[PDB]
């Protein structure tokens, strides 16, 4: 049983695989730091709460791929800001199967997407001078990829 | 800590997107996604090296990690192209040496390449390149292959397919026999090696415990005999030379082949010789009977072993017999090549025509098919419909006609074709190479109108009149490059169509109504796109293409380049 | 006529 | 469940994370040939037998190692000839395990032994001309190691 | 399928054989296993560069992964070997350079290195080059050192301990700090530097997460106090300089250590600052007291806090006294070193000398002792039987007597080495350093007879007569190197005894009954036998060894070649 | 006299 | 005061920066004398390489700190030396390739000096092939060659002016 | 009464017009992020300490300055890095009052000392070109002030 210090003062009791899926939650077992818990003050309390769900569901492959990508799209099913969030968190730990899952989902976003579409779905503005877009546009039809 | 944007996290996420049409559109999005592209590309393709300058390349995508350039037009591999038109790859790798300094793979396709550029090639990258493919490539000899393997030290995948350098000396396998460990793929398939030794290879097999693939010349199989039983890991194996002599009745029968071998092809392969793969059958996944001395019986009887074969490579003599054989017994196949085969005295066999009846039998049995490509003695309208109709995440389709036979069944195709299109809707890649009689201006209207996801065609002897060359012009949507030869049209109506069509990047044609003026293919003189004749010297051939770069300054004097008013 | 198979359809022969 | 079919056409009925050791027929359930049962034409099906009871008993570390360098230990109370078929399966399959087990074993036969006990336990002939033999000697004894 | 062999098996096995031994065996056993082992052997130690050309070893093993190269004799470091004697490290990284393409880690010992040399070895394997060992090196500088910490910059372990050196300034230190990260151990030990600066070491700690082990110079120890809050992982630490001034009575008492610290040696703590250790002595498994300025008492009260204590260097300060203390509270001691204190000005104190008392006491306590080295100022045949009786797996035993004591208890030790010998049947090195009324002729007899083990010794002062190297050379069955100095035995009498041992491949004698006329030394000339003679401007040495080779090139003129008559 | 000793020896006094 | 043994030996005088400036900033240097500094084998390899055919000219004078290897590195890629001097400098010698490298390319020697220095390993047949291809050579400067060996090398050296050192024994 | 948590998990009792001292706590109960206490994890917990310990003292100025010039001394005769620590501190709480008095305290250590005695007693490396150092020293002496 490990404790992580959230960023605004908020203990979380977790158990020991559960917190090593963080790799940077595992490197800092050496050194440990753990007498006074992990101190790890750039996850938002309400984040690290969905990471160690994420977590906590993952290492329960042990009774062992079907309902798995269920949960996974399930878990899924949150806004975008949130989704970042994750991202960010997923890489401050080390959470290979989960920075490869945020990321990746919000990757399939813009998979198949047109650039308009993009910046439609994410509210970019286009910043392009005209000529910028349109030579962009050339090398990227006419000569690589 | 406020609102996270995409922004904040956008760095990390490119590098998930794989897809080059995805990373396309992201780069265009805003200037800021833009240079995160830029940043973190790590493959590009150039299908033609004279769109753009070595420097726009290296600017737009400092950090390449992977290069794949490709040089002369497709028309260069039917010896229709002059050998001095272009592709010269040596200021592309100087450019690598200078400004690419991520550099770890570098393919060369149609492409000359000298020794001088090779030798600057292996120091500017040295330990880093873990490919190097000479694919289709001329201009080199075995000094430019030492320099290579004596600098890269850690070569992962060598590969020299089809081309033709000078061979002075073996020392460049000897090298690689020597000092190699890392080496997974060696290719030298289609190619005349006469100064290498087995021994060397025999010892490259030895050292190299990842070795998964090698292709070789005309290697006596029992030479290689050391090298079977040292290449544990090998997958693929392809070349070497099966020679029977009448005194040695059993004189294979005894070959080790690796256990996992599966995608194989042995050269000059007879009937005789043929058995030593049964014993491993089931497992061979890939096979290439190309250069196999068989016969359309034999075929039947090894394709009858092969329940798990996707892909398949032969000639001809395959026959309608050897396609039904195919039909059930391979299920899964999904690539399928029919080349054509000794065509002056009698097509090698009596069997060795394939036609309606295979094409119609294939379509039922092998359904999973997404690449065939075939030299078809005669064909039916009915045989295309059953291929759109049975056959569909077909991918790339092309069919050629030959000229032996005097009679086709029934030859205007248009029903054919149309039904074919509507049907295998995934297709991206199509080629129709005719006779005169084979398509009706109605029918290239159709091949237009039902293409929608075409970037590449091949046409060949189709259409009556410029009416069906602007039918077809007023479709394919995506078509990005098309090649057409003995074809009707006139200089204005090939002109005219180049201006319809949205999305064509690159334009080859051979045989077309010309006129000395020349005057009339101006027509079509847009910014950025360079027309090339290749004149009479075989009939004229037009060349053109985008480039953000201008007319290249290297043209032979066998090339014309079109400017306006002469 | 592609080179590869020329050069093949020559050297069985 | 999975079938995989031996060299001499002998069907063998097997739970999925036992086919699963091999990484030759887990690469195999990609492009799926499972559709008319893994072909593997190169183990002899006595010898595909040996193999499969070996992955049978090591998957059934899910109830969680003394007893098993003992089953092991015994499971390799084999003879020459069916020991280095193994190894050539072990390496046809994709099996790690079967591997740093046998190897090690052979390579204990090896261990202690002097060049003559070597190829006496092994039946080996001594191949070198004498002056080889000689060189590698003095290599070995003035020069490295 | 036919019955498997070994030999369809062995690539595979062979590396599973790790011992260099077996290796040794496996290599000889046919010309298949050769080129097996030839092809998979990662790591090779020469005793003696001057065994074999670079050529030699590069050609047997290309794929090294990991050499040592040892130079001058082991005479060197007692300096009675010439500067300019040989050991020149340079052929050999031309070798690396140019054949050994794999090579990830290089040990020199006792060698001359040049700045060119080191850059040539940077440059050729730059990023791969993982450690780097100059151990007891001379003739290079820090630019030497800047060039392998720019061009290798994963270098994981960088070791200079007692190297020998140009410092012209800190920037090889503040390179590393700047851009490297996989650090895992720095070792400059011994070794004057005054221009690196204690920031750059920090931040060095703060960078690389990996680092386990540092040894360092005389920085002073509050100037690494940020070091070692960031050293988290750090479990060694040697080095630095207790400077106490009486102006702060707790000038330390307020170090961080890293919690993982367990092997250490402070240079100049004193008694006063030894309690900084006191917190976690528990945890303490190796203690390097060798250059600590505490007395007799104060190694006793520390001793008595380190139960878990397997490793003790120390001077002979320890005095019985402090054995006595280690005898029962350190049981798990597995090596101690007594290295020999200031003997000008009395013991260091009046307790400062070891004796047939410690070492007795220390016989029965620590009976788990692997390696035992002692300067002893006292023996008696008595002790030495204790030894051979209570701690067996005694691998390496080294005694000399000091010279200072005028009376020795009981003199010839014949009785007690005998014992010794017997019972510590584990030893593979074995050292024996007396004064003249030592060893008998009957002893020294005694010592050939009993060590069946032993591969090398050193003997001091032993022996009567020739009698006596006779009779000591018709044992030592095992015996390659052997080193005798201050030993009466005539020139034909060491050639002699020469001859009659079957497995020495190294001699180095200093004192013995010479010979203007030089040729009896000759009686020793076999083939592939190098003698060398270093004149008696120190009485005249005698190396000589086996080698493949011939004779040196590089000979400095202070060395004489030994060839047939003259 | 070792060479590392003989360096401390004399840093001592 | 160093030429009489009251300077320490590692006091400074390092060639080392100097000739990293050459390399970079002195492109047009012919010539260059070192007088009572410390010269490094990577020091003169990179003067070598950096300089090469252009120098005419190397005077390491009363130096320390190379060897023998420091030597072949400048005659092999300054093949166009006019004059080599070493005299009274100390360096390691491990073999005698560098005397015989020029013996096999050099053409254009003019003066060549080590006169104040212990060769033990080079050979005097290398100087004598040295006096018959450089038809400028003027002055030379020896260790304690036999006098008797040189034999060939006067006969050789038509346009010499000076000679210094040798031994009569 | 409001809580004050240091950077390593410390909470702190301070009354209310002490913690008002620091403008950053104060325009921090507007948003009041008081709810879990101010979080201020850039102030070391020994740091935190001796600040509240001034800021107590001089709000004790309710009572009303001779004495506090000698608590002020008294409480600046402290050692050279938490002289600077405390600098930090002020300027990132916002103590005008204390920062007045820990950067007046590290310019009277600079005052009337040379360059050199500067340096000396601040560990600094002289890194001047004697040029620049002549430049400068002309301009100082000849020129300006
Ligand atoms: C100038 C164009 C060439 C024209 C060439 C000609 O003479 C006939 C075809 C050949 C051509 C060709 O590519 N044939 C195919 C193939 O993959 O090789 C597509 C056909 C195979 C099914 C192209
Ligand atoms: C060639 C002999 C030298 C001679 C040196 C001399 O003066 C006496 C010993 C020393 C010798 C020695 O090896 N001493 C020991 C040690 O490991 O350093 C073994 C002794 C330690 C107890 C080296």
């Amino acid at each position: 049983k490990i404790v992580l210090k959230s960023s605004d003062g908020e203990s979380f009791e977790v158990e020991e695989a559960v917190a090593l899926e963080s790799q940077t939650i595992a490197h800092m077992v050496e050194d440990d730091c753990v007498d006074n818990g992990v101190p790890l003050p750039n996850v938002t309390s309400k984040i690290l709460a969905k990471v160690i769900e994420y977590c906590k569901r993952h290492v329960e492959a042990a009774a062992s791929d079907d309902d798995l990508k269920a949960w996974d799209a399930d878990f899924m099913k949150i806004d975008q800001a949130t989704l970042f969030e994750l991202i960010l968190a997923a890489n401050y730990l080390n959470i290979k199967n989960l920075l490869d899952l945020t990321c990746q989902t919000v990757a399939d976003m813009i998979k198949g997407k047109t650039p308009e579409e993009i910046r439609t779905t994410f509210n970019i503005k286009n910043d392009f001078t005209p000529e910028e877009e349109e030579e962009v546009r050339r090398e990227n039809q006419w000569a690589f990829e | 800590s406020c609102v996270a944007t995409v922004d904040d996290v956008i760095e990390q996420v490119m590098t998930y997107i794989t897809d080059p049409k995805d990373r396309d559109s992201a780069s265009l999005v805003c200037r800021r996604w833009f240079k995160i592209d830029s940043e973190t590309r790590e493959h590009v393709t150039m299908a033609l090296c004279y769109t753009a300058t070595p420097d726009r390349l290296s600017r737009r995508f400092p950090n390449l990690r992977s290069l794949k350039l490709k040089g002369k037009p497709r028309a260069a591999m039917f010896n229709l192209i002059p050998e001095n038109w272009g592709g010269y790859v040596t200021p592309w790798v100087t450019e690598i040496s200078n400004n690419l300094r991520q550099l770890k793979s570098v393919h060369f396709r149609r492409m000359i390449v000298s020794d001088l550029d090779l030798d600057r090639l292996a120091k500017a990258r040295a330990d880093d390149l873990e490919t190097l493919k000479l694919d289709k490539c001329s201009g080199f000899t075995t000094d430019g292959l030492l320099s290579i393997v004596t600098h890269c030290r850690k070569i992962k995948t060598l590969l020299m397919e089809e081309s033709s350098f000078s061979e002075k000396d073996g020392k460049w396998l000897h090298e690689l026999a020597q000092h190699n460990t890392s080496l997974e793929v060696l290719n030298f398939y289609m190619t005349e090696f006469a100064k290498i030794s087995p021994k060397d290879l025999e010892t490259i097999a030895r050292n190299c415990r990842s070795l998964v693939s090698v292709k070789v010349g005309d290697f006596e199989i029992l030479e290689l005999v050391g090298f079977f039983k040292a290449a544990a890991n090998l997958e693929e194996f392809c070349g070497g030379s099966l020679n029977e002599d009448i005194g040695m009745p059993e004189k294979y029968m005894n070959l080790v082949f690796p256990r996992k071998l599966c995608r194989l092809g042995l050269s000059y392969m007879g009937p005789n010789e043929m058995p030593i793969l049964f014993p491993f059958a089931a497992q061979i996944r890939k096979l290439d009977l190309l250069y196999a001395l068989l016969e359309t019986e034999d075929h039947c009887t090894l394709i009858q072993k092969c329940p798990n074969l996707e892909v398949l490579e032969t000639r001809n003599v395959i026959g309608d017999r050897g396609l039904e054989v195919l039909a059930q017994y391979c299920k899964q196949l999904k690539r399928l090549r029919i080349e054509r085969g000794a065509d002056e005295q009698g097509m090698e066999d009596e069997e060795g025509l394939v036609s309606q009846r295979g094409l119609i039998a294939l379509a039922q049995g092998c359904q999973e098919l997404e690449y065939m490509a075939v030299y078809v003695s005669d064909i039916t309208n009915e045989s295309l419909e059953s291929i759109g109709t049975y056959l569909k995440n077909l991918c790339d389709f092309r069919l050629v006609l030959l000229d032996r036979e005097e009679r086709i069944t029934d030859l205007p195709l248009d029903n054919g074709v149309r039904s074919l299109l509507i049907g295998c809707k995934k297709l991206r890649r199509f080629a129709f190479y005719l006779r005169q009689g084979g398509l009706t201006d109605l029918g290239l209207s159709y091949i237009g109108q039902y293409s929608p996801n075409v970037r590449w065609m091949l046409l060949g002897y189709v259409g009556e009149s410029d009416e069906g060359l602007m039918e077809f012009s007023r479709g394919c949507p995506n078509l990005q490059k098309l090649e057409m030869r003995g074809c009707c049209f006139s200089e204005r109506a090939i002109a005219a169509a180049v201006t319809k069509l949205p999305s064509l990047r690159y334009l080859w044609v051979q045989g077309y109504r010309a006129s000395m003026t020349g005057q009339d293919l101006m027509q079509m003189a847009r910014p950025y796109w360079n027309i090339e004749l290749i004149p009479s010297r075989h009939p004229a051939h037009i060349l053109a293409y985008y480039s953000l770069a201008g007319q290249r300054t290297d043209c032979p004097t066998t090339v014309r380049v079109l400017k306006e008013p002469i | 006529r592609r080179a590869s198979l020329h050069r093949f359809l020559e050297k069985r022969k």
